[PDB]
RNA sequence: GAGACCGAUAGCGCACAAGUAGAGUGAUCGAAAGAUGAAAAGCACUUUGAAAAGAGGGUUAAAUAGCACGUGAAAUUGUUGA
RNA sequence: UGAGCCCGGGUCGAACGGCCUCUAGUGCAGAUCUUGGUGGUAGUAGCAAAUACUUCAAUGAGAACUUGAAGGACCGAAGUG
RNA sequence: AAACUUUCAACAACGGAUCUCUUGGUUCUGGCAUCGAUGAAGAACGCAGCGAAAUGCGAUAAGUAAUGUGAAUUGCAGAAUUCCGUGAAUCAUCGAAUCUUUGAACG
C-alpha cells in the first residue's frame, strides 16, 4: 500500500521489507542517514559504513554514544555505525534498483524520494 | 535406563507418535481448522 | 525481631517469603500507612 | 404456522441440522425441480439431483447454460455441470460449485428406482388432486 | 520418589511406601471421591471416557430390547 | 522363534538354520533368519519376496 | 448459574504487597494463575447480584 | 477380490473355510510382495481384508444358528446364545410369576369382577 | 420444545483436537485461543534476491479481503506537510 | 446553557432508526480496581572466572567460535581419560 | 537555517476496541425410565494407502452381518456401477456378530 501514495507507480521504483529482525532504532537513525540521497550515494556510504569509515548520525535514539570525527560530517558529534542495519538497506536498495532496471528507468538519476522504518510485532 | 519393559518401550513410541508433526493433506481437507501440533 | 519489609524493588507484588531469612517478617506499604493514621486516630479519640 | 409440537422454529436448531446433516438428507436436501415438459409429463415437481442428470442452470453468474451434471458433492451442497468451469492462475479448469436449487433438470436419468420415485410423487399428488376436487 | 504408575485410574499417584493411590487408591474395591471436590467428581465422572457399553444401552432400550431378525432377511 | 520358523517353513517354504529376534523402538519385532547353505538367500528373495 | 464466578480456589495475598487486596488464584504454571477473582470487577468473576 | 454375502450364505462350511483359506494365503502372498509397489495392490489388500472378515461372520452366523437349532428345547442354553437385555431385567420376575395370584383373589375376581356401568345425566 | 436471557474480557472453566496445554511429589490447580472470500478463483508466468521475500503481472465486486486474512478505535510509532 | 442531537466528506459491507409505553446485568478518572495492549527509562544496566590464541587452505551467499594441515598452550592415570 | 522537543493534519505502522454474526452457554417447561461377573464406569495399547489430535473401531480393528434408501466418497491416488441392480455411500436404521491388556477384576 505504501505511505507515500502520491507517486504514480509508473514512473518510480519500490522496494519492501517487513519483520525484519533488526533493531528498529538503529534502522531509523541509518534510514534517516540515507534519506534524500542519490542511489549511488546512498550504496557507497552504507558500503563505508560496514567498512567503518563512515558512521551515521544518532539524531533521537542516542544515548550514551561514543564521540568521533566522522560525525563531523553531519554537524553531530554522535556518530555510529549499524552494520546490520545497513546491509538490510542495502538489500532492499539493491532490490529497488533491480525493479528499476526491469521498469526501464535511469539508474544514474534515482533519488530516494521516500524512506521508511515502523516497527514490526514484538518477539 | 538401560533396564526396561516392553510396555514402557512401546509407551515412548506412542509418545513419539504423538510428537510427529501435522500432514499437509489433513492441513488441505475441506472444512478444517487444524494448523499446528498442540 | 520481626522485620519489616517495604513492597519496593523486587519484593513489590511478590506472593509470600522474600529473600530475607528470618523468623518473623511484615510487609508495608503506604496504603497501610493511612490504616495506620485511622487507628492512631481512632486510639487518641477513645482516649 | 407450527401446530404440532415435534417440529421446533429454531434457528440454532435448524442451522445445526443443515449443517451437520448425513448425505442421505444431503441428498433430500439437493433435492431440484424439474423442467416444464417433465412436469406435464410425470405430475411431479421436484426430485432429488443425481450425476446422470441433464440440467440448465437459470440463476449466477451462468446466466441459462445447459450441461450434464458432473458430480454431486454431496459435502458443501454444491453439483458440479459440464463444461461450466472456471480456469486457475495454471491454466487448469476447475468445476464451478453450482447449487440445485439454481438448476433446473431438462433431462432425467431413468432407472427403476427414479421411475418408482416418480410414480409415488405422481400417486400422492394425484389423489390429492381428487380429493380436493371431489 | 513416593509416586509410581497406577494401573486403575492411569497417574503416577501410588505411593511407593503405602502402596495406595493418592488420587483414586487402587488397592481399594471403590475408587476414592469426595463431595468437597466437584471438579475431582466432574475430572472422573462417568461421560469423561469411552462410553463402550452404556453408549449402546439407550438404543436397545428404545427398540424394546427386542430380540431376533427382521422377518425375510438372508 | 518357533513359530516365525514353523510360519516360513510352512507358507514360503523356508528353511532356516537359526533365527535372531529384537523389539524395535517403535514396538514391532525384526527377525534375522539365517538360512541352511544349500538355498541362495539372492535367488528366494528374487522369487518369493520381490526384492532385488 | 448460581456456580459462575465460584468455581475457582482464589485467596487475597496480603495487606502489605504492593497489589490491590484482591483474591488471586493460586498455582503457578498458567495465565491464571495469580489473576483477580470472585469479585464482580475482574474478568471471568461474578456479576453482580446473580439473577434470581 | 470381492466376495459376495449372499454366495456365501449359500455356500455350506467346507467351501467357506476353502475360501477362507484361499484368501489368507493370497493375502499372505501379496502383502510380501506388496511391501515393494503398493498400489493397487494396496487396495486389493483392503479387499480381501475386508472379505476375510465378512466370510468370518458367515462362519460364525452359521455355527451359531446351528447351536441355537440343536439348544431350542433345552433348558440351559450358553451365555453367549442367552439374550441379553440388562442385568436388571434379566434379574426381574418371569411375566408367569410377576402374573401369578392367590387362589382366594382368583375366586374373589372371578365372582366378583369390576362391572361395565354407567350414569345417567 | 421454548425465552422481554448472554453474545467471545459476555454466557458453564471450556462456542475451537478444554478438563486440553501447562504447574505441583501428591491431594489438586487450571488457562489463552471464533469470523478471507459467493466461490480458493489461496496469485500462473517474468525479473531481483543465497533465501525469506520484493517488484511487474494475474484472480476477485473488492487484495483499501493474501489463509500475520470481516470491519479495524485509542494508547504508542514512522514519514511527509505547516 | 448543558448532558447531547443532526448533516457533509472518507472507509465499509448487512442490517438499523424516530415516536408512545414496558423492562433492566443501563451511563466511570480514580477503587495500591480486573483483563489486555502500549510507552519513558533505553539501544541504557548489562552479556562473569576457568591464563590463549595464530597462519595457510577447503566448503559456503555469508566463517573469530565449520573443517584439514602447521604452530603456541592445557587436563597430567586422586584426568578436561 | 538544519537537528532535537512539542502541537495539528495526511498516509503508513502497533494493538484488537466498536458494529455485525454464532452448529455455544444459561433458564424454564414437557414425554419416558435404560449401567455392571452375559464383565460396567474408568485407564492403556493397537487399527486408515498416505493421520499427529479429536472421532470411530478392536488382530473380523476410521470396521463385518442384516434392513432401508437409492448412485456415491473426496485433499490426493487407485478401483467402481454396467444404470434396467440383492446395489455406491466417512449414508441411515439396526434385531446378528467380532470385541486386545487392565479395571468390582476373578488361577
Ligand atoms: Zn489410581
Amino acid at each position: 500500500r505504501y505511505a507515500a501514495t502520491e507517486i504514480a507507480p509508473t514512473k518510480s521504483a519500490r522496494a519492501r521489507g517487513s519483520y525484519l529482525r533488526v533493531s528498529f532504532k538503529n534502522t531509523r537513525e541509518t534510514a534517516q542517514a540515507i534519506n534524500g540521497w542519490k542511489l549511488q550515494r546512498a550504496l557507497t556510504f552504507l558500503q563505508n559504513v560496514i567498512d567503518k569509515k563512515e558512521a551515521v548520525p544518532m539524531r533521537r535514539y542516542a544515548g550514551s554514544t561514543g564521540r568521533t570525527a566522522q560525525g563531523k560530517q553531519w554537524g553531530v558529534s554522535r556518530a555510529r555505525w549499524p552494520v546490520k542495519s545497513a546491509q538490510f538497506l542495502i538489500g532492499l536498495l539493491k532490490n529497488a534498483e533491480a525493479n528499476a532496471d526491469a521498469k526501464g528507468l535511469d539508474t544514474g538519476n534515482l533519488i530516494i524520494k521516500h524512506i521508511q522504518v515502523n516497527q514490526a510485532p514484538k518477539q | 535406563p538401560s533396564h526396561k519393559t516392553f510396555r514402557i518401550k512401546q509407551k515412548l513410541a506412542k509418545a513419539q507418535k504423538q510428537n510427529r508433526p501435522i500432514p499437509q493433506w489433513i492441513r488441505l481437507r475441506t472444512g478444517n481448522t487444524i494448523r499446528y501440533n498442540a | 525481631q520481626v522485620k519489616v519489609v517495604k513492597a519496593t524493588g523486587a519484593n513489590r507484588g511478590i506472593k509470600g517469603r522474600p529473600k530475607g531469612v528470618k523468623g518473623r517478617y511484615k510487609m508495608v506499604d503506604g496504603r497501610m500507612k493511612k490504616e495506620m493514621r485511622a487507628l492512631k486516630r481512632l486510639a487518641k479519640k477513645k482516649r | 404456522m407450527k401446530v404440532r409440537p415435534t417440529v421446533s422454529s429454531s434457528r440454532r436448531k435448524a442451522r445445526k441440522a443443515h449443517f451437520s446433516a448425513p448425505s442421505s438428507v444431503r441428498r433430500v436436501i439437493m433435492s431440484a425441480p424439474l423442467s416444464k415438459e417433465l412436469r406435464e409429463k410425470y405430475n411431479v415437481r421436484s426430485i432429488p439431483i443425481r450425476k446422470g442428470d441433464e440440467v440448465q442452470i437459470v440463476r449466477g453468474a451462468h446466466k441459462d447454460k445447459e450441461g450434464k451434471v458432473t458430480s454431486v458433492y454431496r459435502l458443501k451442497y454444491v453439483i458440479h455441470v459440464e463444461r461450466v468451469t472456471r480456469e486457475k492462475a495454471t491454466g487448469q479448469t476447475v468445476p464451478i460449485g453450482i447449487h440445485p436449487s439454481n438448476v433446473v433438470i431438462t433431462k432425467l436419468h431413468l432407472d427403476k428406482d427414479r421411475e418408482n420415485i416418480l410414480a409415488r410423487i405422481k400417486a400422492g399428488r394425484e389423489q390429492v388432486a381428487k380429493a380436493k376436487g371431489k | 520418589k513416593t509416586h509410581g504408575l497406577c494401573r486403575r485410574c492411569g497417574r503416577r499417584s501410588l505411593h511407593n511406601q503405602k502402596k495406595v493411590c493418592a488420587s483414586c487408591g487402587y488397592p481399594a474395591a471403590k475408587t476414592r471421591k469426595y463431595n468437597w471436590s466437584e471438579k475431582a467428581k466432574r475430572r472422573k465422572v462417568t461421560g469423561t471416557g469411552r462410553m463402550r457399553y452404556l453408549s449402546t444401552v439407550p438404543r436397545r432400550f428404545k427398540n424394546g430390547f427386542r430380540t431376533g431378525v427382521p422377518k425375510g432377511a438372508r | 522363534k518357533a513359530q516365525i520358523k514353523q510360519a516360513l517353513k510352512k507358507l514360503y517354504d523356508i528353511d532356516t538354520v537359526k533365527i535372531n529376534t529384537l523389539i524395535r523402538p517403535d514396538g514391532t519385532k525384526k527377525a534375522f533368519a539365517r538360512l541352511t547353505p544349500d538355498v541362495d538367500a539372492l535367488d528366494i528373495a528374487a522369487t518369493k519376496l520381490g526384492l532385488v | 448459574s448460581e456456580k459462575a464466578g465460584h468455581q475457582t480456589s482464589a485467596e487475597s495475598w496480603g495487606t502489605g504487597r504492593a497489589v490491590a487486596r484482591i483474591p488471586r488464584v493460586s498455582g503457578g504454571g498458567t495465565h491464571r494463575a495469580g489473576q483477580g477473582a470472585f469479585g464482580n470487577m475482574c474478568r471471568s468473576g461474578r456479576m453482580f447480584a446473580p439473577t434470581k | 477380490g470381492k466376495v459376495k454375502a449372499g454366495q456365501l450364505w449359500s455356500k455350506n462350511k467346507e467351501e467357506l473355510t476353502k475360501i477362507l483359506g484361499e484368501l489368507k494365503t493370497e493375502l499372505s502372498q501379496l502383502r510380501i510382495q506388496k511391501i515393494s509397489s503398493s498400489g493397487a495392490k494396496l487396495n486389493k489388500i483392503h479387499d480381501l481384508r475386508k472379505s476375510i472378515a465378512r466370510v468370518l461372520t458367515v462362519i460364525n452366523a452359521k455355527q451359531r444358528a446351528q447351536l441355537r437349532l440343536f439348544y431350542k428345547n433345552k433348558k440351559y442354553l450358553p451365555l453367549d446364545l442367552r439374550p441379553k437385555l440388562t442385568r436388571a431385567l434379566r434379574r426381574r420376575l418371569s411375566k408367569e410369576d410377576a402374573s401369578r395370584v392367590l387362589e382366594k383373589t382368583k375366586k374373589r375376581l372371578t365372582h366378583f369382577p369390576q362391572r361395565k356401568y354407567a350414569v345417567k345425566a
